[PDB]
């Protein structure tokens, strides 16, 4: 699965 | 001898030529798996590897899953974006990029070797993970105000459940699932080609075919002496059906072709290879 | 500040007229991600297959542009690159020795 995504 | 998940996003806004772009690819290795282009009609993960065709019937929600995710993060660094623009006080005229590379390398048996997590903004370091993946190590001064966000919101232990948890359990799913393609070793093919210059002067190029993966030690000697300095070393290429390529050349005196030798170290190599040429 | 593309023009198995095989062109090694790669056949541009945008550890990014090609002796084979770090598009040649 693809990881988390953190928001810049 | 590991293996590795890696995952690879790229990020760029078009100002004023439409929203801006999302795509992401996934490795195990040196093979891609799986795709993801926001620029579709309706965007999906799609298979780029035959054993992720049997992903559906094995895991029926991973599609649905991953096209969620895949589809929130291009809107997350959309914003990003522009967040990261005013962070350097960018105008809106200028095209910029997001990357990012995260994944983990796991040892024969399934123990987990590092995570990562690493971002840049064009083309530059801009923030990553740490290796006891417990802190951030932003770049510049612009990134400090993406440290402090994720820092008070502990993103680091959610990178650190997914780096020790589903990426180590989907690497070994997908190392098992697609043994046939993942797991080979297959050996180059190798042969040495000609192309004098002059009545003085000759080119001995020494090939490497069809190998995976992409691994390879290509070396040329004279009388046993490396001629590393002295050679063309290509970058290594994708053949186009999964495999790679690289050849080496050295321009040697004419007619004393036969004290040249070229080592050849491969993975699915019985043992290093060293080759002359002969008429 | 732009990084320039390598370019490397080649067929996957040792060419031989009459004999099919796949023409590929690999750019390699440049930033901004925009490009426009296509293979021209004797001046004309063919109809192709783009590989999935990736990069390096270096941050810089790598295409793979394919098709199917028949060698013969009377046609030839380029593959023309534009990039931001170009002041023009660049055509480079396949040769039977790449």
């Amino acid at each position: 699965d693809f990881a988390n995504t953190f928001l810049l | 001898g590991f293996h590795s998940l890696r995952y690879f996003y790229t990020a760029w806004s078009r100002p004023g030529s439409g929203e801006p772009r999302f795509v992401a690819v996934g490795y195990v290795d040196d093979t891609q798996f799986v795709r993801f282009d926001s620029d579709n009609a309706s965007p999906r993960a799609e298979p780029r590897a035959p054993w992720m065709d049997l992903v559906e019937q094995q895991d029926p929600q991973y599609w649905d899953r991953n096209t969620r995710n895949a589809r929130d993060a291009a809107q997350t660094y959309r914003v990003g974006l522009d967040n990261v623009r005013g962070y350097y006080n960018q105008s809106e005229a200028g095209s910029h990029t997001i990357q990012r590379m995260y994944g983990c390398d796991v040892g024969p048996h399934g123990r987990l070797l590092r995570g990562y997590d690493q971002l840049a903004y064009d083309g530059a370091d801009y923030i990553a993970l740490n290796e006891d993946l417990r802190s951030w190590t932003a770049a510049d001064l612009a990134a400090q105000n993406t440290r402090r966000k994720w820092e008070e919101a502990g993103y680091a232990e959610r990178d650190r459940a997914y780096l020790e948890g589903e990426c180590v359990e989907w690497l070994l799913k997908h190392l098992e699932n697609g043994r046939e393609t993942l797991l080979r070793a297959d050996p180059p093919k190798t042969h040495i080609t000609h192309h004098p210059i002059s009545d003085r002067e000759v080119t001995l190029r020494c090939w490497a075919l069809g190998f995976y993966p992409e691994e390879i030690t290509l070396t040329w000697q004279h009388d046993g002496e490396d001629q590393t300095q002295e050679m063309e070393l290509v970058e290594t290429r994708p053949d186009g059906n999964g495999a790679f390529q690289k050849w080496a050349a050295l321009v040697v005196p004419s007619g004393e072709e036969q004290r040249y030798t070229c080592h050849v170290q491969h993975e699915g190599l019985p043992q290093p290879l060293t080759l002359r040429w002969e008429p | 500040e732009p990084r320039t593309p390598k370019i490397q023009v080649y067929s996957r198995h040792p060419a031989e007229n009459g004999k099919p095989n796949y023409l590929n062109c690999y750019v390699y090694g440049f930033h901004p991600p925009q490009i426009e790669i296509d293979l021209l056949k004797n001046g004309q541009k063919m109809k192709t297959e783009q590989s999935d945008l990736s990069f390096s550890k270096d941050w810089s990014f790598y295409l793979l542009v394919h098709t199917d090609f028949t060698p013969s002796t009377v046609d030839e084979y380029s593959c023309r690159v534009n990039h931001s770090s170009l002041a023009a598009p660049h055509m480079v040649k396949w040769d039977r020795n790449n």
